[PDB]
Parts: C-alpha cells; structure tokens; sequence
C-alpha cells in the first residue's frame, strides 16, 4: 500500500505541477492573444466604418 | 508559450472554459495529493511501528 | 357568496365617491368652464423667442 | 452671442461664432447650458453640451465666455462641495430647494455674498508685482488661516491701488495693476484654465515624507510630500480608511477630493463621512472638512464633468500649492475618470488604442501626475508647496488588462496594494506587502539619514524578514512544520509578530489610531532588537522553544509597543522604548 | 400649475424632405427644438408619432415610432408639438398598466395629471444624497437573507437567455415590502407572453394596487424601448420624492434596453463601440440607474433591480459591465440550479449585495442577519467544495465538518433557496430558516457567528 500510494502520489503531483506550470500558463496565454486578435479585429472593422 | 489556435469569438468561449476547468482540475489533483499525502505520512509511520 | 359580498361592499365604497365626484363637478363646472373658455378666446399674439 | 444652428446629440453646431476660440465655454441656448467649443470651420463652432441638450431650438444665443474650462480660485473654496464643473452642490441645493441639479444653473463656484476679512501684503502702492505674488492675506478658517491672495500667474504690472485692510467680498475690487495702461483690475479671487497647470519658478524633488499616520504607509511603502501614489480602490478593502487617514493624519495642510465619477450611494457615504470628521490640532477638535474641498461627482453627472474632475481637483492642488501649503489630492476613481475620457473620445469619434481607450489616455495621465511635486511657488515670497496625488487606480484593481491600470502603474510610484483576501481575513489597513512598493524610499534615504538614521535598514531588515517568512511558509507548506530549522522557525515567530502587532493597525482605536514617525520607528527599532535577539540566542546554540519559553515576556512588551499611545509623544513615549529595547536584551541575555 | 391654461397652436409640416429607414426628414422647419415629440399623419389617415434626433437649418430629422412605412413625401402631414415627452404623472399611476410610451394599455381612462413631468429629468445632487439606511423586504427568501437589499440601493439581478428571471422579478414585485410603498415595474422588449403573464399576475394577485406596470413588448417601437426606462424612473422619482414613499423601481431586460440604445445610436451615423454598444451606454445607464436612491429632504426612497440578462452567460459582456460598475451589488440566476430545478435559481457565491451592512441591521430586520448571512455563504461554499471533493476522495474520507457540510447544502439548495413562486417568506422567517439549516451543525463548527448570537438564537 505505501509503493501504490508514493506512485500515485508522485504521478499526482507531477500532474498538479504540470498543470499549474504549463496547462494554466499556456491557457492564459492564449486567453491574452485572442483577446488581443479580436481587439485588433474589433479595430479593423471600426477604422472600416469610420472610412 | 501559448497554443495555436485560430482567435474566434467562439474560441475564446472555449478556451476560457478550457482555463476554468484547468483551474478546477488543478484545485482537485491538489486537494486530492494533500489528502493522499496525510495517509502517506499515516503510512510510513504505520510502517515504522 | 363572499365575492358579491365584497363586491356590493366595494360597490357602496364606490358609490360614496361617485356621488362627490358628481357633487365636486356640478359644483365647479361652472368655474373651470369659464376659465378654459376665457384660456381658448384670448390667444397669446407673440412672435417666437428666438425669431 | 452666436446661434444655434444643428443639434443632433450632445454636439451641437453655432453658427455666427466669429472670433470663438477652441476649448472655449460658451453658454448654449435660453437656460444658459454650458458647453465647451470642440472644432471650428468659419463661422461655424462645434459645442459639447455639458447638461442635457434636449429642447435646444435653433436660433437659441450661444454666449461666448471667452475663456477655457476655468476654475473659480480664491477664498472660499475650502469648506465647499464641487463637481467636475466645479458648481457648488451646497449653494445650488440652497438655491434651487430642489434634490436634483436643474439644466444651465449659473450659481458662482465662490461665494459671493460673504465678506471676507483682508490684511494687504508688503506689496504698496507703485511697486512691482509679478504672477503669483502674495499682496495679500485673508482669515478663512481655522486649520487653514491666512488664505494668501496671489496675483494670478499671467498677470503682471506696477500697483496703483490697493484695498486697505477690512472685510471685502469677491465681487468688489482689491487691487488695481497698470501694464501700459490700467487695463488689470483683481479681486479677492482668480480664474484659471483647469487643463494649463499653474507655473512655478522651480519644481524641486521631493524629499519630505508624507506621513500617513499608518505603520504599514509610513514604514514599508512610503510617499514624499509631493509624490504619486496609487491604491486599488476597490469596494472592501480599505480604501475608506486610507482616505480618513489622509484627510485627518497626514502632513498635508489641505486636501483636495475627486470623485471624478464614482456611484451615488458612494458619494454619500464620502460626503456624509468627511464632514463627521474631526482632526486634532493644536488649540482644538475641528473639523477636517475645514482644510478639504470635496469635488463630488457621481455617474449621473456629465460626462464633460467627470472628465474634468480630476483636472480641477489638481489645478485646486496646485492653487493651493502656489501658497506655500502642501497639499494631497486624493484621486478616487482614477478608472472612473478614464472612462468618462473614453466615452467622450466615442462621441467626438476619434479611434480607440487599447481596449477602447483613446489614443492619448497614457499622455493625460502622465501630464496629470506630473502636475503634481513638490515646487517653490511663483513669485514673491519664496514660499514652497507641494501636490500629493493618491489615485485609486481602478475598480479593476491592479488589473495589467485595463490600459489606465497600466499608465497609473507605470506613472505611479508608490503602489499600496490593497488586498481583499486580507480585508476578509479581518487584517487592517488590509495592505498586501507582497505586491506593495513604493520607489521614493532612495530620494527619502536623505531625510532618514538627517532625521532617523537606521530607518532604511530597519525597513530593509523587515522586508527581507517578510520575504524570508513567505518562503518559510511554502517550505511548510510543501513538507512538514518541524523539518525547517531555528533560524526559520525564529523568522516565521518574528514575522507573525509584526504582522501581529506592527503591520496590523486598528484605526478605530484610540490607542493606535495615528502612528506618528518616531513611534513608528521606535517600534521598528524595538522588532528588529528582538528579531536580532533570538537570531543571536540560536546561534548560541540554545534551544528555540526554550528560548521562546523565556522570552514570552519579552514578547509581550514588545507588543505592547502598539499600545503605548503616542498621547503622551516625544521623549516621553521615546524614553518607554529605550527600556522595552533595554528589556528586550537583558531577559534575553538571561 | 396656472402656466397649464395656456393654448399652443402647432405647426402641421407638409414639407418632408425624404426618408431613410426609420427617420422622416423635414424641410422649411421654423425652429426646431431637439428631442421634441412629433404626431405624422399617414397618406393612409394613421397618425404615428415620432421625435426628433436632429436638428439642422430649417431641417428636422424626426425619428418616427412604428417605422416609416406608407410614408409619403407628397402628402404625409407632420404636426410639431413644441415639447419634449413627458409623462402626465398623479397619484393614480398606482394601479395602471402603461405602453412602452405612457399611453395606457389598461381598460381604464388617461390619468389625470397633477403634473406633467420631463422624462428625463435632472441629476440628483449628490449632497442631498442620503446612504441607504433599511431594507427592503423581498418574498424571495434568498434576496432577503444573503444578499438584503437596502433602501435606495442599486442591485442588478444578473441571468442568462432562458432563466427564469422575469418570474423572479415578479415575484419581487408582488411580496416587496417595508421590514408607504409604491413598486414601479417596467418590461422592457419582453414577450407578448411575458407581457400577459406580468399583468395577470399582478391583477389576480392584488399587487397593481401599488403598482404602475410599464409594459414594452418585443415588437413595441424600439424608441418606445428606450423611453420606457425613463418613464418609469420618472414616475418612481415623483412618487418617492413629492409623495414620500418607497419604490423600489424594477427595471427589467437591460439587455433589451442596450440593445435599443444599439439601434437608435445607429440611427444616427454613430459608429458602433465595444460590441456594436455606443460609447456612451456607460452614460445611459448611469442616468437610468443612479436617477434611484435615497435623499435628504424627502422622506422616500427609490431602489432599482434592473434584472439584466447576460447575452452569452458573460460577466465580460458590455451591459454587465458597465451596469456592475454604476451599480451596487449583483444577484446571479444560475443556469446550473435552473437546470437542476431550484426556484429561484439564485446563486449565491458570486452574488452579494455591497450595501449589506446598511440592510442587516439591529433595528431593521433582525439582530443576528449579518451574522447568519456570513455563516451561511462560507458554508455554503464549504459545501460546494466538499461537493466537487466527493468524487476525487470518496464520502468516506471526507472529514466531518464536511459530511455535514454536504448535509448542509442539500437542505439549502432545496429547502432553503428552493421557494415555491407565491409562497411569502418574511425576512424573519427566512432567518428561522436558516438557523433550522445552521442548527445541524455544533455550535462549535459554527466559527463565523459571534458567541451572543449562538448562545441566543441555536
């Protein structure tokens, strides 16, 4: 029982780590350019309009 | 540093409910290796007795 | 049997303002009828404000 | 007087405005709306409404005032209430004895049916005067006596008349200035264009603290008198007490509010909050609405308005400043008055930048915050004053998305950091020194080195002692609270103590309601002795709990250092420090 | 009032320069007043009425209500009535139903106006602006204890496309009341049905007799949409104000509303903002929110419940926004408790009414409110994670305070936030409620109630 539950323990904890690290920043990360794209977007077709 | 996805209004939807359930299941891995952690401790020192 | 009850009951409440209407409009038709008369014969002959 | 042309909005366009300028407020139609001047072609001049603009027919006069957005300076101004527009609330409910503002309502922003007591300055008759030159001295108030009447900055020329001293009104003459011809005559007030900054000879650095009374303020993060702070704001986190602190506590010998758009209920809570107010001072309890002018502005208002009401907040900062007085201007909703500019740039149509925002937001605020500092005021006497601006930068607080969180960030630099988390967790002022800094404590190393010598490294040493208890405690959080050593044990039981009794200052009380300086430092000295103390103990060898065992008393006088109070002040609170310093050695020797 | 007894005769314009989508334009106008309300007679003998949104030289863009069609040039006669919309507002509002316009849809006479009064009023000066001291007692039992609404306070209820939040709001509307009061209702863009089920509801159930219901169905005229909240808030601003009540304003389907405001500033040749919303929606709705609140003077109050509707469930949408940023609080309709069946579907967590202080007092409601409104969001809170916990470490490894935390949000979410649509729970009885809730708990779990409290009330 204490082999079994040190390896899901490690395996959790490195998914609790690779999440925080990578899945939570990447994710962030790609809120941010979308969001940005779209504003840029958004820009685009309000300088249209204006013309 | 970010994933190459095509922006979409759609796609920020999704990849706003992908950062929410990342975070969820980021809460979850951490209350679960918290709680296996306990019985681990309660474990080796069942071990050692 | 409650209901036209209560409805005769609001009807005799009803009844009660009803007759001072009538009572308050003989009374004064006299005198809003002068004045909305003395109000359509005399017009204001002035020139707009900003002309 | 022009007339109206078009309306289709706000905007409206007057035809016959030969010689309007740009900028300019003219008064737009029958009820005397005032508006300000956008563009002109020709004849023609395009007019933003500030009040509503409906029933605006055509043909109505369009007066020319024939100067900017102004501000009504001069006495009188202190214990009022504005708005962006700077139209005393008080006098147009008194006026109007109604509860809402009615269109085109021309109440002057001074009072002009109260005499005013004025003693004439050591200018006489045939001498130079000069922008900013104090002729003059009026009684206003109590906190804030000798109100000093300046020539206005662009005014200049020799004296011919001169009001003797006695009791005047705005209204009527005081001093009369030839320039080739007598073509200047000032009374006990002045106009100035609130977007022009008032002059100065000289803009010095700011070096003098501005003490906010708060250890956390005072301490860790501190501003000079003259400097941009920046404060989240946000609903629940103590940005009430730090406005109190502000207004009561602080150095500055008047204040200057903006609400600049913030929401109603809110504008009652501040304007029923600051006249409850009462800062002790030398002769007697008065109130520090005495020494604050309070621009209230909420959203219902005009846009114009609460665009403008920072800007008249800050030229008000800088008439007081141009004095000799130091002033804090506390900033409220500086998000808020974003907005209000974003909405305007919408309408005048020109293109966004950065989520929405107008292309020149970045440029304003940086104009803004470098209005402030400390400056030797125009002219003679070399009097000097100082602005102190304090931004509450967003309801979004802190929030690197919003493009006015950033610029106020950027521009900023003293961030105070208020945090929910810790508002919740019942800690006050609820400030997070994690994510707090202030960049002033380099220019203010010169005052701590004249004043109180070891205040940089008392503050460094906590610093460190808060960064090494923060990774001390994710050491215990990651493994278990017995594996970190006595030297970390000692750290996190030091850090908890000045989080205790240091960082955690409770307002409401008595006891610790004002921290002054000297106590501040004092019990900075007295930690760091303790904290030195048991580093030392451990190096000896001797066991934590033991130590701490004996210690207790010790730990207990030094926490009393919150309660002592400061009533007493000077060396007779200083001299009760050196023997809980002293106590603090000797039981720990033993 | 004598300025009443005066005759304006009207110019009647047959010059009608042309027409573009909903706008009628004028030529040979004498002098046009801007936003003034206009009567076109159609070829067809129809009378439409219309307002104008420009103004030029002897030119008026008049912005007809129910569209433009069947409008001639040659002969569509336009007759200028030379002032703004107002609203002939009495004491007898109380129990009518009006049109998006103010004309009443209810089988009764026009009101008798003891004033006719600009609909959009005037700023509230802000010193004679009072914080919200009481509460306003709402039926819906999760509103009165968690989130309290206080008098002259401003809290939006925030729902989503299909929740139930026009049956909440009248709810809201039929058991408001003082811990007079006069509720000010106004549909805005709402279904026939919905519009049918307001006025039946409140008809049968005796809440018109303090109600002066502002109905504006969906295909109403989208002018007519953007009147309706300046009428109401003018009506709720004369009854409290020079009658001395307490109204409690309730608004409903801002989203409506803004996308109205969408339509008329693209009437104009305004370019759209954020999301097609003008630039200045942050200015039109702080006028319609913050025309509410309490005053100095006046013994009355005005509290609005704009009931707002997310377009895609998105606090970052424009509306929510900006009406979060005027207003004070939120109260959220949860798609996930409508789904699981609780009425009403009001979630909690992230909803809070930021004048709660004032509202939960000694004096007004009870003396353990705050108290208990603490105690039961953390373990509320407490529950949804032992919820999400269940199913990653089993029930059984769940720690006591857990288990029963669980108990706790089963009987809350469906005894507690689950109340029937025409049951009444008073805010005391709400409180017994939730210590019944609170009372599975020891009295040592319960951190968050101070130890007078718990010794009284558990």
């Amino acid at each position: 029982a204490f082999i079994i539950l040190d390896e899901v323990i490690k395996v959790t904890n490195r998914r609790v780590n690779a999440i925080e690290h990578v899945i939570i920043p990447r994710t962030e990360n790609t809120i941010a350019y979308i969001n940005s794209e779209l504003d840029e977007l958004d820009r685009e077709e309000f300088y249209r309009l204006k013309k | 540093n970010r994933e190459q996805v095509f922006p979409t209004r759609m796609t920020l939807g999704l990849m706003k409910t992908k950062l929410k359930g990342a975070n969820q299941g980021y809460s979850l891995l951490k209350r679960k290796s918290e709680a296996l952690t306990k019985r681990f401790r309660d474990i080796t020192k069942r071990i050692d007795d | 049997g409650g209901v036209g009850e209560l409805e005769k009951k609001a009807e005799a409440g009803v009844q009660g303002e009803l007759a001072e209407i009538k009572k308050i409009a003989e009374k004064k038709k006299d005198d809003v009828v002068k004045i909305l008369i003395e109000t359509v014969i005399k017009p204001s002959a002035e020139v707009h404000i900003n002309a | 007087y022009g007339a109206i042309y078009s309306v289709s909005g706000p905007v409206v366009i007057a035809e016959n405005m030969i010689g309007c300028a740009m900028y300019e407020l003219v008064k737009v139609g029958h009820d005397n709306l005032v508006g300000e001047v956008i563009r002109i072609d020709g004849d023609k001049a395009t007019i933003q409404v500030y009040e509503e603009t409906a029933g605006l027919t055509v043909g109505d006069p369009v007066l020319r005032t024939g100067k900017p957005l102004s501000v009504e300076l001069g006495p009188g101004l202190m214990e009022t209430i504005y708005d962006g527009i700077q139209r005393p609330l008080k006098a147009i409910k008194e006026e109007s004895q109604s509860i809402y503002i009615p269109r085109g309502i021309d109440t002057p922003a001074l009072d002009r049916t109260i005499k005013w007591q004025f003693t004439p300055g050591k200018f006489q008759v045939g001498d130079h005067i000069s922008g900013g030159d104090i002729y003059g001295s009026v009684f206003e108030n109590s906190l804030i006596s000798s109100h000093k009447i300046l020539l206005p900055p662009r005014s200049r020329g020799t004296i011919t008349w001169i009001a003797p001293a006695g009791e005047y009104t705005l209204d009527e003459k005081i001093l009369e200035v030839e320039f080739d011809g007598k073509k200047s005559d000032f009374t006990l007030y002045h106009t100035w264009p609130v977007r022009v900054p008032r002059p100065v000879t000289e803009k010095l650095s700011a070096d003098y603290p501005l003490l906010t009374g708060q250890r956390v303020l005072d301490a860790l993060f501190p501003c000079v008198q003259g400097g941009t702070t920046c404060i989240p704001g946000a609903f629940g986190c103590g940005k009430t007490v730090i406005s109190q602190s502000l207004s009561k506590y602080s150095n500055s010998d008047a204040i200057i509010y903006v609400g600049c758009g913030e929401r109603g209920n809110e504008m009652a809570e501040v304007l029923m909050e600051f006249p409850e107010l009462y800062t002790e001072m030398s002769g007697t309890k008065e109130p520090i609405m005495k020494r604050t002018t309070l621009v209230a502005n909420t959203s219902n208002m005009p846009v114009a308005a609460r665009e403008a009401s920072i800007y008249t907040g800050i030229t008000l900062a800088e008439y007081f400043r141009d004095q000799g007085k130091n002033v804090s201007m506390i900033a409220d909703s500086s998000s808020r008055w974003a907005e209000a500019l974003r909405e305007i740039s919408g309408r005048l149509g020109e293109m966004p930048a950065d989520q929405g925002f107008p292309a020149y937001l970045g440029a304003k605020l940086a104009s803004f915050y470098e209005r402030a500092g400390k400056a030797v005021a125009l002219g003679s006497p070399d009097r000097t004053g100082s602005v102190s601006i304090v931004a509450a930068v967003s309801p979004a607080g802190g929030d690197f998305s919003d493009p006015v969180t950033t610029a106020t960030l950027g521009i900023t630099q003293v961030f105070w950091g208020l945090d929910k988390k810790l508002a919740q967790r019942k800690h006050f002022p609820s400030i997070n020194t994690s994510v707090s800094y202030s960049k002033y404590t380099n220019v203010l190393n010169k005052f701590y080195d004249s004043n109180y010598p070891e205040f940089p490294v008392l503050r460094d040493r906590m610093k460190e002692i808060l960064s090494n208890a923060e990774e001390l405690e994710q050491v215990v959080q990651l493994v278990g609270k017995s594996a970190l050593s006595d030297s970390d044990k000692i750290t996190l039981d030091v850090a908890t103590l000045i989080k205790e009794d240091f960082l955690q200052q409770n307002g409401y009380s008595t006891y610790d309601a004002f921290c002054p300086i000297w106590k501040t430092f004092d019990m900075m000295r007295a930690f760091i002795s303790y904290h030195d103390e048991a580093q030392k103990a451990v190096a000896n060898g001797a066991n934590w709990s033991k130590l701490a065992d004996s210690t207790g008393d010790v730990k207990h006088a030094v926490s009393s250092s919150k309660f002592f109070e400061p009533s007493r002040g000077e060396k007779e609170v200083h001299g009760e420090f050196e023997k809980l310093l002293s106590t603090m050695q000797e039981r720990f020797a033993e | 009032v004598e300025q009443g007894f005066n005759v304006k005769p009207r110019l009647n314009y047959n010059t009608v320069s042309g027409v573009n989508g909903p706008l009628v334009i004028l030529e040979k106008v004498k002098f046009p007043r801007y936003n003034e309300i206009v009567n076109l007679t159609l070829p067809d003998g129809t009378v439409r009425q219309g307002q104008v949104l420009e103004i030029r030289g002897d030119r008026a863009i008049v912005q007809v209500f129910e569209g433009t069609s069947g409008i001639d040039v040659k002969k569509t006669t336009v007759e200028f009535t030379g002032e703004s919309l107002r609203i002939p507002v009495s004491e007898d509002m109380l129990g009518r139903i009006f049109d998006g316009s103010g004309r009443p849809i209810d089988n009764g006479p026009k009101v008798f106006a003891e004033d006719y009064l600009d609909i959009n009023g005037s700023p509230i000066n802000p010193y004679a602006r009072i914080y919200p001291e009481e509460m306003i007692s709402t039926g819906v039992s999760a509103i009165d204890t968690m989130n309290s609404i206080a008098r002259g306070q401003k809290i939006p209820i925030f729902s989503a496309s299909g929740l139930p939040h026009n049956e909440i709001a009248a709810q809201i509307c039929r058991q408001a009341g003082l811990v007079n009061f006069s509720i000010v209702f106004a549909a805005m863009g709402v279904n026939l049905e919905t519009a049918r089920f307001f006025k039946q509801d409140f008809e049968e159930n005796g809440s018109l007799e303090r109600t002066s219901l502002f109905l504006n169905l969906a295909n109403d005229p989208t002018i007519e949409r953007i009147i309706t909240p300046r009428l109401a808030l003018t009506t709720a601003e004369y009854l409290a104000y020079q009658t001395e009540r307490h109204v409690l304003t309730i608004l409903t389907d801002m989203s409506s509303y803004a996308d109205a405001l969408r339509e008329v500033s693209a009437a104009r040749e305004e370019v759209p903002g954020r999301r097609g919303y003008p630039g200045y929606m942050y200015t039109d709705l702080s006028t319609i929110y913050e025309r509410a609140g309490r005053v100095e003077g006046r013994n009355g109050s005005i509290t609005q419940i704009p009931i707002l509707t997310m377009p895609n469930d998105d606090i970052t949408h424009p509306i929510p926004d900006l009406t979060g940023y005027i207003t004070e609080g939120q109260i959220f309709v949860d798609r996930q408790l409508h789904n699981k069946g609780i009425y009403p579907p009001i979630n909690v967590l992230p909803s809070l009414s930021r004048l709660m202080k004032s509202a939960i007092g000694e004096g007004m409601t009870r003396k353990d409110h705050g108290d208990v409104s603490n105690q039961l969001y953390a373990k509320y809170a407490i529950g949804k994670d032992a919820a999400a916990m269940k199913a990653v470490v089993g029930e059984e490894a769940l720690s006591i305070e857990d288990k029963l935390s669980l108990e706790f949000l089963e009987k809350f979410e469906k005894t507690f936030i689950t109340q029937g649509a025409y049951e009444d729970r008073t805010v005391f009885e709400s409180l017994d409620q939730a210590w019944s809730l609170l009372r599975i708990y020891p009295k040592e779990m319960l951190n968050r109630i101070s130890p007078k409290i718990l010794d009284e009330f558990y």
